[PDB]
């Protein structure tokens, strides 16, 4: 992805252009999204097929287990800058529900149709293209197996598109954390199946925090151009 | 009666006698007579001009009824004194009667009268709720080669970028908020307040005025019903 970025950034400017992995930077349109897809395997076998939904496998969802039990601290990770969360509005179309489903999207984790069992993964869509992919690749694994690990299950898929009777407990679904203060806090306490192996240091997790804080803040106490739209002529 | 507008003629001093007067298949027209020239003869044989906006092949003048010798009075607005002072229709010619092709303050009374006629009652009251648009700049223009239309007012939404000199100021009415909001926000009450004076002045009873809801400068002035024949011309 580091490469990825250098190449895009730099032919892009090379060409005339400038190139941004911003989530976000126009409203009503489409800000980009860096969906990962994954799974692990043992020898040459990914234990992430089997049968039982879609293909997939006992092991695999203990994996959507651990994601969606951490999906908050993990979107601290693999959600920053504030504008990240511009994205991740509820939609209908976004995917801000903690559920999978290979449809009903609004779900944030979709086990793409399959065939060779040879390939059958989790796509979870919510990440976006301003993450080292280090921290927000381990974050994402490190939950994914402490799922894997102790027990942890998803339940059922969702095909059922977000939409009922808003509250409904639709309302009582799970959320993917929209918006980065909340975000930040997870991590504040999850921190745990980070720390988990050594892959993660209170520091880091502090630190880490610590630095996301500050922009929150600029952020929130600088007064934007739409408040004066709405907030003015009071 | 004549005998009298007659006097009001001198009451006033006027010369000149005009603003409205007929009114096509679509709205609105007049013709200036010289002061004297009225006097009775003017009142009941009336004067006449022909065709244009209805009308086919050659000659048909139509008498101009000068009348409801009653809708009359002095416009505020042209220049010199004049009793702007309608008339009914053209009458027709000899017969006399429903002008050329039309004739629609006629229409409205063979309508009313003939109401009357029936029984079905006595009187029709009509009390319409006429709104309108105050800009400031309105261009537009069409041909061959494009199209086009522009429309512009110190209220309208648009019109906060905008820069001015004075400028901005921000105060005005956002899409659907126009909404009797008090004034900074107002485009302004001096120009309904005003055209009440002068409605009444002209002789309606106006009941209260305000800002309708459009961002840029939707204005509602209310007047007390009448009959159609006079609200019609009211
Ligand atoms: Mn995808
Ligand atoms: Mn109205």
């Amino acid at each position: 992805i580091q490469i990825y970025k250098y190449v895009v950034h730099n032919v892009a400017h090379r060409f005339g252009k400038t190139a941004t992995f911003m989530p976000k930077p126009m409203f009503g349109d489409n800000g980009s999204g860096m969906h990962c897809h994954m799974s692990l395997a043992k020898n040459g076998t990914n234990l992430f097929s089997g049968d039982k939904y879609a293909g997939l496998s006992e092991q695999a969802l203990y994996y959507i287990g651990g994601v969606i039990k951490h999906a908050k601290a993990i979107n601290a990770l693999a959600n920053p800058t504030t504008n990240s969360y511009k994205r991740l509005v509820p939609g209908y179309e976004a995917p801000v529900m903690l559920a999978y489903s290979a449809r009903n999207r609004s779900a944030s984790i979709r086990i793409p149709v399959v065939a060779s069992p040879k390939a059958r993964r989790i796509e979870v869509r919510f990440p976006d293209p301003a993450a080292n992919p280090y921290l927000c690749f381990a974050a994402l694994l490190m939950a994914g197996l402490d799922g894997i690990k102790n027990k942890i299950h998803p339940g059922e898929p969702m095909d059922k598109n977000l939409y009922d009777l808003p509250p409904e407990e639709a309302k009582e679904i799970p959320q993917v954390a929209g918006s980065l203060e909340e975000a930040l806090n997870a991590l504040d306490l999850d921190r745990e199946f980070l720390k988990a192996g050594g892959v993660f240091t209170d520091e880091a997790i502090d630190a880490y925090i610590a630095l996301r804080r500050e922009e929150d803040d600029r952020v929130r106490m600088t007064p934007h151009p739409v408040e004066f739209e709405l907030y003015y002529s009071v | 009666s004549a005998e009298h507008v007659l006097t009001m003629l001198n009451e006033h001093e006027v010369k000149f006698v005009d603003l409205r007067f007929t009114d096509t298949k679509g709205k609105e027209q007049h013709v200036t007579i010289p002061a004297h020239q009225v006097n009775a003869e003017f009142f009941e044989e009336g004067k006449m001009f022909d065709g244009s906006s209805i009308g086919g092949w050659k000659g048909i003048n139509e008498s101009d009824m000068v009348l409801m010798p009653d809708a009359s009075t002095a416009v505020i607005d042209p220049f010199f004194a004049d009793s702007t002072l309608i008339i009914r229709c053209d009458i027709l010619e000899p017969g006399t009667l429903q002008g050329y092709d039309r004739d629609p303050r006629s229409i409205a009374k063979r309508a009313e009268d003939y109401l009357r006629a029936t029984g079905i009652a006595d009187t029709v009251l009509f009390g319409p709720e006429p709104e309108f648009f105050l800009f400031d700049d309105i261009r537009f223009g069409a041909s061959i080669s494009g199209s086009h239309v522009a429309i512009d007012d110190i209220e309208g939404a648009w019109n906060s970028s905008t820069k001015y000199e004075g400028g901005n100021k921000g105060h005005r009415p956002g899409v659907k908020g126009g909404y009797f909001p008090v004034p900074p926000v107002d485009s302004a009450q001096d120009i309904r307040s005003e055209m009440c004076l002068v409605m009444e002045q002209m002789g309606l009873v106006v009941e209260a005025h305000h800002h309708e809801v459009a961002t840029a400068g939707q204005n509602e002035v209310a007047t007390r019903f009448n009959t159609m024949t006079k609200k019609a011309d009211e």
